[PDB]
């Protein structure tokens, strides 16, 4: 279902045993909810611009060069995503998580750069 | 994160333990305990959700820390000075 | 530090008098958990006989406590 809590509880039961007191659901910190949300919108908006630019060639191919109507399409999908976003926001407000995860550790621009730095150091060391 | 205790916090906790009984622990175990303390904070938060007296009592009974509210305020008396447990016994 | 500081940290993580008392009790339970884990690790180390306790005893004790509970 749309509610995150049902799947969250089911996967908690799968992950953790029954003597484990799962019946008590921790209220996640507002910062934790905000970080998970912000990751969601960052991914959504990045893929949004990427997809809207990717199919723009085919879109102009089949739309016969109508720009007012593609603006209409863009706005329609924009507030579709806005409504979905509000639903996800409220469902994450009611969704329960432990508050220890930071958005910095799940953005890719940091871990990817760390990996590149590590491999560069490895290359320098092997050459030496 | 911010929640896991620093080295000095664990040192003070083990000072209380030493007062209870002389026990020796090394340094790197403090960093290991800090990481596992973040893990156990997650464990306890999932163990204890919205804070209710009966909910917390049941969670700690299941965890084996206590056996009843009797052991609750007995441990509170063991680990803390007098006035806070006067407040606790008024509450409990 | 003090159990009061632990209760303050726990209420910071979560976010009156009864709520503060519940925080104090939860911090006492956390203290008991940590003491039990440290006691188990030290008993294992003394059974081995190492000059210094090492983090693998700590990890084993913590994982055993996590799996049991």
């Amino acid at each position: 279902p749309w509610e995150f809590r049902k799947v969250i509880q089911a996967e908690y039961r799968e992950r953790l045993p029954r003597n484990y007191e799962l019946k008590h659901w921790k209220k996640p910190s507002k910062i934790m909810i905000g970080s998970i949300l912000r990751l969601l919108e960052t991914n959504t908006v990045s893929a949004l611009d990427s997809v809207f630019e990717k199919y723009e060639k085919e879109m102009n191919q089949m739309t016969h060069g109508d720009n007012n109507e593609v603006k209409r399409i863009y706005s329609k999908k924009e507030r579709l995503l806005e409504i979905i976003l509000t639903k996800i926001k409220k469902k994450l407000r009611q969704a329960k998580f432990p508050s220890r995860i930071s958005e910095r550790d799940l953005d890719i621009e940091y871990i990817y750069s760390k990996r590149q730095f590590i491999q560069n150091r490895y290359s320098q060391e092997l050459q030496n | 994160s911010i929640k896991p205790l620093q080295i000095m916090d664990l040192k003070h906790l083990t000072r209380q333990f030493l007062n209870e009984n002389r026990i020796i622990l090394p340094k790197q175990t403090w960093s290991t305990i800090q990481e596992e303390s973040l893990n156990i904070m997650d464990f306890l938060k999932q163990k204890i959700g919205t804070l209710q007296k009966q909910e917390l009592v049941d969670s700690f009974i299941d965890m084996g820390i206590i056996n009843n509210v009797d052991d609750m305020f007995e441990l509170a008396h063991e680990l803390l000075p007098l006035e806070l447990q006067s407040r606790i016994e008024s509450y409990l | 530090m003090d159990t009061e500081a632990l209760a303050n940290y726990l209420l910071r993580q979560l976010s009156s008098s009864q709520e503060y008392n519940k925080k104090l009790l939860l911090a006492c339970g956390f203290q008991a958990i940590l003491r039990k884990i440290l006691l188990d690790a030290r008993t294992r180390a003394t059974a081995e006989g190492l000059r210094e306790v090492y983090p693998y005893h700590i990890e084993a004790a913590t994982q055993a406590f996590l799996d049991s509970q």
